């Protein structure tokens, strides 16, 4: 009971972190845990409508906010709804570039390092390595 | 980095084209700005009254102090000097320090006619330290070019580890950002522009100083003739202290000039 | 007598010849400040 | 049943100064480079 | 007959083809479309980056194309820009930094700097008693780089502000970035002094609001519009279109944008 209540207060505004760091999705997730959207959700439903669609409007800020402000600036100039669909082209786009730069082999030794650094499933890597190769041919 | 980031980080290189070239030319247009505000203004034109090349007047120097050696007689640096001495010394460090001025460094006459009091040691070490590093900095980089890595300088990092220490990817990847625009630049400039303005601005002191070395040469001409002519032929209490200064008194003397000079500069800016 | 002063005189001459002159240093922009200029104009 | 934890604690992200290689080329841009380390450290610290 | 300058600072090639595009089939070749570096009046700029000639970079939230996300939000984003000169030459707002560290004389740079500086606050009080507010929120980066520049940006600030009776309350880049795309309700009018963080802060939030049009003071007195991607610039078209006389094209053209973002040429 307390979690949810500290996370509703926290999304809300009314309470901030302890050094008053920025409410990314980074550090809640850092602090409530991976599925705290989930639980979110699930505990909001008992709230009036108000509360609900204040977590929801929050939780899809949230979301938002998992970008750094130049991704946005550049990715999100054309709406939010459509800012994943930008962002993975051009990641796509980089990787074509860096593919045709320097071979094959050593871009799949690069995407698994930053698989390994960026916190990505191994099916999410191995589909955005063959989406890659295939948009190069 | 807890949190499954959106997208991975490739090089930040989009300008695919960026010839060297271009950047270089940048680099000294930054530079000639930057050093024509620092300067200030270009000081008025100098007309030479006598127009004689340094080599000419180096020449003339060398032939005077060979012809007049026979008085060259060596004494302790706490010893009054000999007529022929003060001369050489006078004469040669007027060459040295228009020399200096126009680049050839050469730091074994300098440290020897031009440097005598400690402030000027410090400073002919400075200059000899940079000069060696900006030679060293040079070849180095030539080398790296040669061999194919980045021009810029390369921090000493592990990516790895610093995506682990951190919680939030934001500062990590503009952090690789920085270090990898800074490593894809060329932070060289043009050498010739640069020494160029820099001799445009140093044109009326060299001149003013090589005539000046002109008339303090002809105006010793005549007590070196006078000297000869005497030995070939063989109120006074203002005058019967007069005597040739020491080694270490002109080392003296020259430091207090040279402070009182840097205390009129100082006092000047306010 | 009067050669002796005219000899001071001249020694005294060439001795303010010699004091007069001073080794001149010259300081010119530390070339770091235009390498940061540099890194800034390209907004990193 | 005590207290559990602080949720509104977050360990400040420890910041790491960069160390350039000992060369030449860091001997004349010693100031340049030590201003990038500073500038780095003070990002890490603030967030951006 | 008419004129409509177009000014391209960093913006790919299909955005200023579609643009064209759009301006032309909407229009129907009644007012011309021309291209240019710098104007005063009847411009659209394309890009993210600065043009010459503008000091201050407003953004608002348009009622008509909030996102649904953003619905309600009220809060105006006012970058103080700084003159600009030619890409090569050193901008006022590192030589105003870094020419002090080196010695160098900083007079003139920082007359400049405060004329800058008192025009946007200016804009960002009037903008504060037109919607009400009490006080404004004043953004500077903190890095150690930023000493000087910032330093002015507030004491001039600061002082404008107070001189015309309202509160200041500065603050970071990255709280207030976190604020603003995620509890934006909390900020009535937000100032930003020049640098490039702020510059990427400022299209962050005109993207993510829904994807808007900025507008630029310049020195001539006016105001030209701003767009970055197709739905911006369409916004931007939209709007100078208006500000021409054009009532039902404007209609048009919004409608369009709000469709169909990505090929709104076609969508309309």
């Amino acid at each position: 009971s307390t979690k949810m209540q500290t996370l509703h207060k926290l999304l809300t505004g009314e309470v901030s972190f302890k050094n008053k760091a920025p409410v990314k999705d980074c550090n809640i997730v850092h602090q409530f845990g991976e599925n705290w959207a989930t639980e979110l959700s699930a505990y909001a439903k008992t709230l009036p409508a108000e509360q609900q669609k204040i977590i929801v409007r929050q939780i899809a800020r949230v979301k938002l906010t998992r970008y750094t402000v130049a991704e946005l600036a550049a990715y999100c100039g054309d709406g939010p709804a459509l800012l994943d669909e930008t962002a993975r082209a051009a990641n796509i786009e980089q990787g074509v570039a860096f593919v045709k730069a320097k071979g094959v082999e050593a871009f799949e030794k690069y995407v698994a390092e930053e698989s390994t650094n960026a916190n990505w499933k191994p099916e999410e890597a191995k589909k955005f390595i063959e989406d890659v190769k295939a948009k190069a041919k | 980095i807890s949190g499954v980031s959106p997208l991975l980080y490739f090089p930040p290189t989009t300008t695919s084209t960026t010839n060297r070239e271009d950047q270089i030319n940048k680099n000294t247009n930054i530079a000639i700005q930057m050093i024509k505000r620092y300067k200030g203004e270009v000081p008025p034109h100098y007309t030479r009254k006598s127009s004689a090349t340094i080599e000419q007047v180096e020449k003339e120097i060398d032939a005077l102090l060979g012809g007049a050696e026979k008085l060259r007689k060596t004494s302790t640096d706490d010893q009054p000097m000999d007529k022929l001495t003060l001369m050489e010394r006078c004469l040669r460090h007027a060459l040295w320090s228009y020399h200096k001025e126009e680049g050839r460094y050469d730091f074994d006459q300098i440290g020897r006619w031009v440097v005598y009091t400690p402030e000027d040691e410090v400073k002919l070490a400075q200059l000899k330290r940079e000069v060696e590093a900006k030679e060293k900095l040079a070849a180095l980089r030539k080398r790296r070019e040669e061999e194919g890595l980045p021009g810029g300088p390369v921090p000493r990092i592990n990516w790895p580890q610093e995506y682990s220490s951190f919680i939030d990817r934001e500062p990590v990847v503009a952090k690789r950002i920085r270090y990898d625009t800074l490593a894809s630049t060329t932070l060289e400039r043009d050498e010739k522009q640069i020494e160029s303005t820099l001799q445009q601005y140093r044109r009326a002191s060299q001149d003013k100083r090589l005539d000046d070395l002109v008339d303090l040469l002809e105006r010793f001409k005549p007590v070196l003739a006078r000297e000869a002519i005497m030995q070939r032929l063989t109120e006074e209490r203002r005058l019967l202290p007069v005597r040739l200064r020491s080694v270490n008194e002109v080392r003296e003397i020259m430091s207090k000039t040279q402070a009182k000079k840097s205390a009129e500069a100082a006092e000047r800016n306010p | 007598v009067i050669h002796f002063l005219q000899e001071k005189r001249a020694e005294q001459k060439l001795r303010r010849v010699l004091d007069e002159t001073y080794t001149e240093w010259t300081e010119e922009l530390d070339q770091a400040h235009v390498t940061d200029a540099i890194t800034r104009s390209l907004n990193i | 049943r005590a207290d559990e934890v602080d949720y509104t604690n977050l360990p400040a992200p420890k910041p790491q100064k960069t160390v350039w290689d000992d060369n030449i080329e860091t001997e004349v841009l010693r100031k340049y480079l030590d201003g990038l380390s500073q500038y780095d450290m003070e990002e890490a610290k603030y967030g951006v | 007959s008419k004129q409509l300058t177009f000014i391209s600072a960093g913006a790919t090639a299909a955005v200023l083809q579609s643009a064209s595009a759009i301006v032309s089939k909407v229009a129907g070749g009644r007012v011309q479309t021309k291209t240019a570096k710098e104007a005063g009046r009847h411009a659209v700029v394309v890009g993210p980056e600065t043009p010459i000639g503008v000091h201050t970079a407003v953004t608002e939230v348009p009622k008509s194309a909030q996102d649904p996300l953003f619905s309600g939000v009220s809060t105006v984003v006012v970058r103080a820009v700084l003159p600009r000169a030619a890409p090569d030459s050193v901008q006022l707002r590192d030589a105003l930094d870094v020419y002090a560290s080196a010695g160098i004389d900083t007079k003139e740079e920082v007359r400049s700097a405060t004329e800058a500086f008192k025009k946007s606050a200016e804009v960002a009080v009037g903008k504060a008693k037109a919607k009400g507010v009490k006080r404004i929120v004043l953004v500077v980066k903190q890095a150690s780089k930023h000493n000087c520049i910032n330093e002015l940006f507030k004491k001039i600030s600061t002082e404008t502000i107070e001189s015309a009776g309202l509160t200041t309350e500065v603050v970071g880049t990255a709280a207030v970035a976190n604020q603003l795309i995620v509890n934006p309700e909390s900020l009535g009018v937000v100032l930003l002094n020049d640098v490039a963080a702020t510059e990427q802060i400022e299209l962050a939030f005109a993207g993510v609001v829904g994807g808007v049009s900025r507008v630029y003071h310049t020195v001539e007195g006016g105001k030209i519009s701003a767009g970055h991607s197709f739905k911006s610039v369409a916004l931007a078209v939209a709007q100078e279109l208006r500000e021409l006389g054009l009532s039902s094209e404007a209609d048009k053209v919004e409608a369009a944008a709000s469709k169909n973002p990505r090929a709104v040429v076609s969508a309309l």
